[PDB]
RNA sequence: GACCGAUAGUGAACCAGUACCGUGAGGGAAAGGUGAAAAGCACCCCGGAAGGGGAGUGAAAGAGAUCCUGAAACCGUGUGCCUACAAGUAGUCAGAGCCCGUUAACGGGUGAUGGCGUGCCUUUUGUAGAAUGAACCGGCGAGUUACGAUCUCGUGCAAGGUU
RNA sequence: UAUCCUUGGGAGUCAGACUGCGAGUGAUAAUCCGUAGUCGAAAGGGAAACAGCCCAGACCGCCAGCUAAGGUCCCAAAG
RNA sequence: AACAGUGGUAGGAGAGCGUUCUAAGGGCUGUGAAGCCAGACCGGAAGGACUGGUGGAGCGCUUAGAAGUGAGAAUGCCGGU
């Protein structure tokens, strides 16, 4: 801003005897090289939502899918081998073609691994669903553990 | 038709027009007489370059003289230098030398 | 006394209507020389239609 | 989309004499007459009168004492001239000038009022030389 | 973020410099003077779009007592005929036809005449 | 050579000629009639008080459109005023066949 | 990085606290872009040279050294219509004649004649002003953010609400 | 005839001008108060030109008609 | 539909047009994108298309969100003439 570009602090010249206008700095924000007025400035956008609102809201995005068919619950995700060609056969396998969220109880790191390479594929534990995630990928593929401790949760 | 050029001449425009101004659409023996016989800057340059849109005609296109006449002929202006020359009391006053392109068209009448 | 006023273009183009030259006087060539001046010497070799000096 | 009129025209000529008559109810007629605003084609920006002959016109008559008192003022831009003529020198020395600068008063300003002027003709006495014309003779309506 | 707002101010203004083609000397290529002409050419056709309409009457008028001076009657005198002889709607603008057609013109004045007396 | 009165004026129209007229609400293709002759020229000559008794002048339509755009723009001095707005007046076209006497 | 993109972002994208100014403390700039590759124009002609016209390289030479794109102000060459009796905030409505032919539309350019018509902004009871301001063009340039107070609208819950 | 009250949210304005009508002044030679209008914030027509006088309140288009103040010999429409 | 209304400065209220960036879908470009130039096209305004030339590699549409958000005047600043 003005008070922050380096120089200034005087006047330009006295700019008498010929009636030139008053000028009061050579860093004000009419000059080229000037100060800006207002602008950005730091700051954090964020605030939060009550609780109960919050609940409503993941209960609503969960039971959207299930109205329209778009929830796969398999009785168990189990991968031997972290590799990538056999998560693109199982994926294959069912009618998977577009973004889908893969959801399993605890941690599995061979599906973790094996998964994280294909482009529209993500991977989260059932601690951490959330609106967007859920609403942003088309199909939504469950484990029936997972199914069970999301209900226990909520 | 055959074209000569000469581009920033030391001349300053409105002064090398004057002269161009007599030679347009002429023939081209009557345009060198008439730019031997007068007392001015520009008539040894528009000379010149005549004289060079001549000799292109003549060589590259394979045409004739004795049958030319100047079909088009102007000047413009180009890039200027700026001066200064100090003036009483402690002022500045600005100087402008100014610079032309100046071109010739010949073609067969 | 300074101007009230800019002056426009076509103001400006009639004020040089008589501001040009004239075509120089045009005569035969002295001893072959090259289309010397009235009542001068060629350019050639100083003639004076065909009377050659300096 | 009414018509209006361009150069398909013709000029008839007319002579009326000034015999008798007062001087500004013969020459608002004539002045009627001239902008032809007495034929169904008239048309404000092209010129449409007839062309208009006035003979007798040292003959002219003014009611009352203005042969004495009407005076006629001219100013030659020069400090201090201004000068003045009574009513009778110009009936008696210049009679078609009296004419012409009534009825040319009468007469709109700019260009067309001025090339509208130029179709009057005034004679002092009895005699003109337009007969190459045919000339016909129309008496004042009003 | 930063909008740095050039190509917006450009085709804003040329488009005011179209309107003023044809106008004289510097009023057709400098921006504030042709900007300060178009604007007062707005308002000068709104006011003379409504003097047109009455600057035909006149014409028409003047034409109309003309023709009826051609037949001994005034203007005044005939339209009162004609306002009285029945009615005979009939604007100024078709009562002009005493130009192409003046016989059927002189029909008319003679029945005003006829009325009128 | 009949005078008609349609769209508030008056208009002179013989048959073979075309002409504008207001909006007659009539879809391009079928006839119009004209009920209000009032002058009848040409040859013998009808003069109608009000109209001419038992005077009919039929037409056809075969356009419907507007005119060509008028801006109108209005302001004042020194008092920050100004108004822009945009006009085409709509129109119908119309070609006589029988005047119809 | 819902930060800037060469008048922006550090004063400084370039030999920058440099050039320049001042005795001294000190003040303090302007300036980016050939092409994928120098393949940066052998050779011929005019010219003292600079600069041009051919030939050649290249997709492009109208990319040839301040070299991508190249607007406006300003300066010129050619031409269709008008102009030497005319008084002018020069435009608008009506209108002959002449020249053209479009995003085919009750088309385009010019314009003799007729009517009307005292620029823009600011301020004042009131401005055509002889009250202020602007030579012209281009770029930059003025109601925001944080924390409190009160009111309207929306959503969740409800004698409870909420971290 | 359709305006009025209460509550709550936002304002701007703060000792204007002229012309008629009734009272008191300089010296009824620029003032004072009460009352009505217009301009301020209002274009159009008439007073030759003329914020305040007379008629009258502009959404836009039309080459249609009737009138107000004021007018009808020629400028300039109408006896 | 039928009635009624639509001059306006300081001000109060409402509905809209444009510019840069972000999120998803949908899709246009070397068979020529952004920008520049010309035109007799379309909407009630802010404005938006369509053809041709130049240009030589990036841009736009629909729905939301965030703003260094729109210039004719400050004896404004810088540059060019």
């Amino acid at each position: 801003n003005r008070s922050e570009v380096r120089g200034g602090g005087r006047k330009p010249w006295r700019q008498k005897g010929t009636g030139r206008a008053r000028q009061g700095s050579i860093r004000s924000p009419q000059w080229r090289g000037g100060g800006v007025v207002f602008g950005p400035t730091p700051r954090s956008y964020s605030y939060k939502l009550p609780k109960k609102v919050r609940r409503l809201a993941i209960k609503s995005v969960l039971s959207s899918k299930v109205i329209d068919n778009n929830i796969i619950v398999l009785e168990d995700l189990t991968l031997d081998t972290a590799k990538t060609k056999e998560m693109a056969a199982i994926l294959k396998g069912l009618s998977v073609e577009k973004k889908a969220l893969i959801v399993t109880a605890d941690a599995n790191e061979a599906v973790a691994l094996s998964a994280r390479n294909i482009p529209g594929v993500t991977v989260v534990e059932a601690n951490g669903i959330n609106v967007l995630d859920v609403v942003n990928h088309e199909k939504l593929l469950i484990t029936k553990a997972a199914v069970e401790k999301v209900e226990e949760v909520l | 038709q055959a074209k000569a050029v000469a581009r920033t001449v030391r001349i300053a425009p409105r002064k090398a027009r004057l002269v161009m101004d007599l030679i347009r659409g002429k023939q081209v023996g009557e345009a060198v007489s008439i730019l031997n016989l007068t007392p001015r800057a520009a008539s040894p340059i528009i000379e010149k370059v005549l004289k060079s849109a001549i000799a292109n005609a003549e060589h590259n296109y394979e045409m004739d003289a004795n049958n030319l006449v100047i079909s088009q002929a102007f000047v413009d202006e180009g890039p200027t230098l700026k001066r200064f020359r100090p003036r009483a009391m402690g002022r500045a006053s600005q100087i402008n030398k100014r610079t032309s392109h100046i071109t010739i068209v010949v073609s067969e009448k | 006394a300074v101007p009230f006023r800019r002056t426009s273009k076509m103001k400006k183009r009639l004020r040089r209507t008589h501001f040009k030259l004239n075509v120089p006087g045009m005569t035969e060539c002295p001893s072959c020389g090259e289309m010397k001046l009235s009542h001068r010497v060629c350019k050639a070799c100083g003639s004076y239609n065909g009377k050659d000096i300096n | 989309t009414p018509m209006a009129n361009a150069s398909t025209i013709e000029r008839k000529w007319l002579v009326v004499d000034a015999a008798g008559k007062t001087l500004g109810r013969l020459s608002s007629e004539v002045a009627a007459i001239l902008r032809g605003k007495h034929k169904p084609t008239y048309t404000p920006h092209v010129d449409t009168g007839d062309h208009v002959i006035i003979i007798n016109a040292e003959k002219i008559e003014l009611t009352g004492k203005k042969l004495t008192d009407k005076i006629y003022y001219r100013h030659t831009q020069h400090p201090g001239g201004l000068k003045s003529r009574t009513a009778l020198e110009m009936r008696t020395n210049y009679p078609e000038k009296m004419l012409e600068l009534a009825i040319k008063g009468m007469l709109p300003k700019g260009s067309l009022g001025r090339q509208m002027f130029k179709k009057l003709n005034v004679y002092r006495g009895s005699e003109h030389p337009h007969e190459a014309q045919k000339p016909e003779v129309y008496e004042l309506r009003g | 973020p930063r909008v740095k707002g050039g190509t917006v101010t450009r085709k804003r203004r040329k488009k005011v410099l179209k309107l003023a083609k044809g106008y004289f000397g510097s009023k057709h290529t400098l921006y504030k003077v042709a900007n300060q002409q178009v604007m007062k050419s707005g308002n000068y056709a709104f006011r003379d779009r409504r003097q047109k309409k009455r600057d035909f009457r006149k014409l028409w008028i003047t034409r109309i007592n003309a023709a009826a001076r051609m037949n001994g009657l005034s203007y005044s005198r005939l339209m009162h005929g004609l306002k009285l002889s029945g009615i005979e709607v009939n604007r100024k603008m078709l009562a002009d036809l005493a130009v192409n057609d003046l016989t059927a013109f002189n029909q008319l004045a003679d029945a005003a005449k006829a009325q009128l007396n | 050579y009949a005078i008609i009165k349609t769209g508030g004026k008056q208009i002179k129209v013989e048959e073979g000629q075309t002409v504008y007229i207001e909006k007659l609400a009539a879809e391009a293709g079928e006839t119009v009639t004209f009920e209000d002759v009032l002058f009848v020229g040409g040859d013998n000559v009808k003069v109608g008080n009000p109209t001419v008794e038992g005077a009919t002048v039929t037409a056809k339509v075969e356009k419907q459109g507007r005119a060509k755009k008028i801006t109108v723009f209005r302001y004042k001095p020194k008092k920050n005023v100004h108004k822009k707005q945009g006009h085409r007046q709509p129109y119908t076209k119309v070609t006589i066949e029988k005047i119809n006497a």
